[PDB]
This record gives structure tokens, C-alpha cells and sequence, in this order.
């Protein structure tokens, strides 16, 4: 499922400004 | 009729931003008067910190910036902004910045303590938004954006994680370090990945229309739990920002999905916010024509939700960060840089 997927990534916690 | 009462609105709240913009308040507290608690938060360019003001007892969110760091990472002009921006608005959906000064080594923004902590730990934690319960932020956001866009502000950093929950369950928006007043277009390559539009992306010039393409990507967030673009690494986000295509969970509405195509259009020229009508085009689509404009603007909606309370000081609705040090130099940095903050 897409939201296994998204849950299994690598940015799931607070994301910083670039 | 009640177009023209908005119209008086923003002319008044433009005469009243005006006045502040061209005469900033400056030099407004002093370090010695705060005892410091904890870490709430961080971001790219520094800490916001938990203090007491010794006099009255209150509690509130301290930003730090170290001026040699703010000179290293080029974002002089981008602290600037952020001051005297946030020193001059008033709204519902702001945070407040109630003083500001600096020393030797740092610049200091002293916040409202917003308690009920991020938008994010919630949504990650609940998984999802119901429509009901979405529509009542983005409605916020809707308001905000009308307020700013129309004293030439861009904001450029919208995510749930700037988004705070206040003690009746209503947003207050910080983080101003990329906000800017502009006539016309810009050029900056800044913002968070999964929120950037196109245009950013692609180095072309832009404007206002890319904070109503991240709003597009909040809504989507808040109501399908995962964003419309992601991935483990930014290059492969950016490609699917550019391609033009979206996929939407199978429990969005309708009217969700039509609302959503027209905020995440890849051509600015055709996004919604950004066409004749303006703000009216989404305010006026059919996923918000249950939403009563005055009623969220004078916070009289039920909220989704109020925060756990445990007391004045409490910071349960936040995590725990590791702690280090402030130090003040005995000589002045940068003080040529920073005159004007
Ligand atoms: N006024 C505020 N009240 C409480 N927490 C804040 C405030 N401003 C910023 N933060 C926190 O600091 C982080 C960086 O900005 C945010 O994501 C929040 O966690």
C-alpha cells in the first residue's frame, strides 16, 4: 500500500528547510 | 457588500502593517530577564527554547541565532526579513512576537508560547485527518495567505511542522526565516522538499503562487497521511513534483480531488490563488461551502481537538531534544551585518 510505503521511508520525521 | 467589507479589512490592516514595516521595533527585552527551561524545536539555522521571564512569571518561545552561523549559511538578508516581518503583522493565525534584541554572539525573537505543540505529532500519531477536520486548518490557511499575500508577503515555508496548536485547537503559523516582501517575482531555491513547487525547482522566477501550490500539499498531507510527492532522497521527490502527476488516495471526496488538481497545477499561470479571482476561486470552491469565513477568522468553530494541559511550562505535546550551551562572547560579532535587527 502506498501507506506502508510512505511509513517504511526514510522521511516520515520532521523535515528540514533546504 | 461583504466583498467591500473584506476590501476595508485589508486596506485598514495595510495601513496598520505600513506604519510598523517602516518604523520597526528594536532592542525590546534583554537576555538576563528570562531564565531558559528546554529545547521546544529546531530548525535549519538554530533552537527555539522554552523560557520564564523572571518578572511576571509567563512563559515563552525563544528563537536563537548565532550571528557568525546566520553569516557562514548566507541568510543575513533572510533574518532581516524575518524581524522585521513578524514585528509588523497582526492575525488571528500568527504566532506573536512579543520582544526582540541581540548581543556579542546571538539574535533573539521572543514568541508567544504556543503549547499544544505541532501540527505533525498529531497527524503522524493519528495517521490521518477526517475532510471535516482538515477543512477547518486549511480554512486557516486559506485566511492567512489572503492577509499576507495582500501586504506582498510571501511566506515560503509551509509544512505541518511550522504549523502550532494553540489551547483552542487553532493553528498559529511560525517560522518567518524565509518570508519576504516583494513586488513581482523572485529567484531563492528555498523551502522544504516535499513542498516546493515546480517553478522552484526549475530556477525560474516566481511569486506568490507557490505558497497556494503548498497549500495543495498540506491538504493532501492532512487528509491522506503521506504527501503527493515522496520518496527516500530530494532529487527523486523533485521528479515527480515536475511530471504533472498525482495520484489520490480512493476515500478522497470528489470535491476534495477537484480542489486538489487546480492548488497542485504545474503551469502557475493556470494554479488556483493565482488566476483573476484570486483567493475568491478557492474560497469559493464547493469542498469549502460549508465553511463560515468570519466564525474561523473570530475562532467561534468548534475545534477538532484541544491539547493536553498539564500546567504552565508543561511541554509533553513536544519532543525531548539534546541541550547546549549559549554562549555570549565578551567581543561583538558581525555588528556592521546585523545593525538593523
Ligand atoms: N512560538 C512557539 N511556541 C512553541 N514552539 C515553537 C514556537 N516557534 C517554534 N517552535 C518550535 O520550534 C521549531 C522550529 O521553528 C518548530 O517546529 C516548533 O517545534
Amino acid at each position: 500500500t502506498t501507506y506502508a510505503d510512505f511509513i517504511a521511508s526514510g522521511r516520515t520525521g520532521r523535515r528540514s528547510a533546504i | 457588500s461583504e466583498q467591500e467589507s473584506v476590501k476595508e479589512f485589508l486596506a485598514k490592516a495595510k495601513e496598520e502593517f505600513l506604519k510598523k514595516w517602516e518604523s520597526p521595533s528594536q532592542n525590546t527585552a534583554q537576555l538576563d530577564h528570562f531564565d531558559r527551561i528546554k529545547t521546544l524545536g529546531t530548525g535549519s539555522f538554530g533552537r527555539v527554547m522554552l523560557v520564564k521571564h523572571k518578572e511576571t512569571g509567563n512563559h515563552y518561545a525563544m528563537k536563537i541565532l548565532d550571528k557568525q552561523k546566520v553569516v557562514k549559511l548566507k541568510q543575513i538578508e533572510h533574518t532581516l526579513n524575518e524581524k522585521r516581518i513578524l514585528q509588523a503583522v497582526n492575525f488571528p493565525f500568527l504566532v506573536k512576537l512579543e520582544f526582540s534584541f541581540k548581543d556579542n554572539s546571538n539574535l533573539y525573537m521572543v514568541m508567544e508560547y504556543v503549547p499544544g505543540g505541532e501540527m505533525f505529532s498529531h497527524l503522524r500519531r493519528i495517521g490521518r485527518f477526517s475532510e471535516p477536520h482538515a477543512r477547518f486548518y486549511a480554512a486557516q490557511i486559506v485566511l492567512t495567505f489572503e492577509y499576507l499575500h495582500s501586504l506582498d508577503l510571501i511566506y515560503r515555508d509551509l509544512k505541518p511542522e511550522n504549523l502550532l496548536i494553540d489551547q483552542q485547537g487553532y493553528i498559529q503559523v511560525t517560522d518567518f526565516g524565509f518570508a519576504k516582501r516583494v513586488k513581482g517575482r523572485t529567484w531563492t531555491l528555498c523551502g522544504t522538499p516535499e513542498y516546493l513547487a515546480p517553478e522552484i525547482i526549475l530556477s525560474k522566477g516566481y511569486n506568490k503562487a507557490v505558497d497556494w501550490w503548498a497549500l495543495g500539499v498540506l491538504i493532501y498531507e492532512m487528509a491522506a497521511g503521506y504527501p503527493p510527492f515522496f520518496a527516500d532522497q530530494p532529487i527523486q521527490i523533485y521528479e515527480k513534483i515536475v511530471s504533472g502527476k498525482v495520484r489520490f488516495p480512493s476515500h478522497f471526496s470528489s470535491d476534495l480531488k477537484d480542489l486538489l488538481r487546480n492548488l497542485l497545477q504545474v503551469d502557475l499561470t493556470k494554479r488556483f490563488g493565482n488566476l483573476k479571482n484570486g483567493v475568491n476561486d478557492i474560497k469559493n470552491h464547493k469542498w469549502f461551502a460549508t465553511t463560515d469565513w468570519i466564525a474561523i477568522y473570530q475562532r467561534k468553530v468548534e475545534a477538532p481537538f484541544i491539547p493536553k494541559f498539564k500546567g504552565p511550562g508543561d511541554t509533553s505535546n513536544f519532543d525531548d531534544y539534546e541541550e547546549e550551551e549559549i554562549r555570549v562572547s565578551i567581543n561583538e560579532k558581525c555588528g556592521k551585518e546585523f545593525t538593523e535587527f
